[PDB]
């Protein structure tokens, strides 16, 4: 799911 | 036995335990208090059929669970990854590595901490207010009925273990470090991390399961049964478009789907 990476890359941000 | 080395190890489970209650504030001793009927506050309201369904009230159907859960989901993906960030070596990896190994793995973990919400004879729900019935959920037509019970198999057996925080801590770990996913660029530093965490958990389990002889080579196979249903999702979504049934499910039911996974 491009939504659950995009999630994930914000998260590690 | 007690030398530098395994000193490092309790070290490594003390910081991943510290990490883990500051993560995840729903954690399993709060919801076993609930399942055991051992809190008082508030205490849950059982749904067992549609009658108690009723008194419990406080674009296909299946698609829209879904699309629900998963945003009801966001909060916990979010804590995982601030977890994953607590693992020593992991925010070193490359970027794109970290990001598959969540992408995979917050699945895992959520079927994982679902388990401590569930018994043999239900969940959890409405944030500890309500209990659903394993039986009511499987009672409901197709393909509905079939969403939780392998879901339920997995949790009574996993939670056989008797597994504590503590050692849920070291296990989700594992898990997130697993050096076998789809993509990843670069295995070997991750390999490296996951050794290290294995065997943090070999020690651990054996300091705090006396009772449980090859408890880690068990748990390792739970690392089977979470992979697997995750990709039975998969088929329930090709079973989903095959249904040639009414679909229709009273909206409290999806309500209670969307607090699922
Ligand atoms: C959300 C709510 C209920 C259910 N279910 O009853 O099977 C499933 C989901 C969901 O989206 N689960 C999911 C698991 C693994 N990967 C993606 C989605």
């Amino acid at each position: 799911n491009l939504g659950l990476e995009d999630i994930i890359r914000k998260a590690l941000m | 036995q007690l030398n530098p080395e395994s000193a490092d190890l309790r070290a490594l489970a003390k910081h991943l335990y510290d990490s883990y209650i500051k993560s995840f504030p729903l954690t399993k001793a709060k919801a076993r208090a609930i399942l055991t009927g051992k809190t008082t506050d508030k205490s849950p309201f059982v749904i067992y059929d549609m009658n108690s369904l009723m008194m419990g009230e406080d674009k296909e159907v299946a698609i829209r669970i879904f699309q629900g859960c998963q945003f009801r989901s966001v909060e916990a993906v979010q804590e995982i990854t601030e977890y994953a960030k607590s693992i020593p070596g992991f925010v070193n990896l490359d970027l794109n590595d970290q990001v598959t190994l969540l992408k995979y793995g917050v699945h895992e973990i959520i079927y994982t901490m679902l388990a401590s919400l569930m018994n043999k004879d239900g969940v959890l729900i409405s944030e500890g207010q309500g209990f659903m019935t394993r039986e009511f959920l499987k009672s409901l037509r197709k393909p509905f009925g079939d969403f939780m019970e392998p879901k339920f198999e997995f949790a009574v057996k996993f939670n056989a273990l008797e597994l504590d925080d503590s050692d849920l801590a070291i296990f989700i770990a594992v898990i997130i470090l697993s050096g076998d996913r789809p993509g990843l660029l670069n295995v070997k530093p991750i390999e490296d991390i996951q050794d290290n965490l294995l065997q943090a958990l070999e020690l651990q389990l054996k300091l705090n399961h006396p009772e449980s002889s090859q408890l880690f080579a068990k748990l390792l196979q739970k690392m089977t049964d979470l992979r697997q249903i995750v990709t039975e999702h998969v088929q329930l979504l090709q079973v989903i478009k095959k249904t040639e049934t009414d679909m229709s499910l009273h909206p409290l039911l999806q309500e209670i789907y969307k607090d699922l996974y």
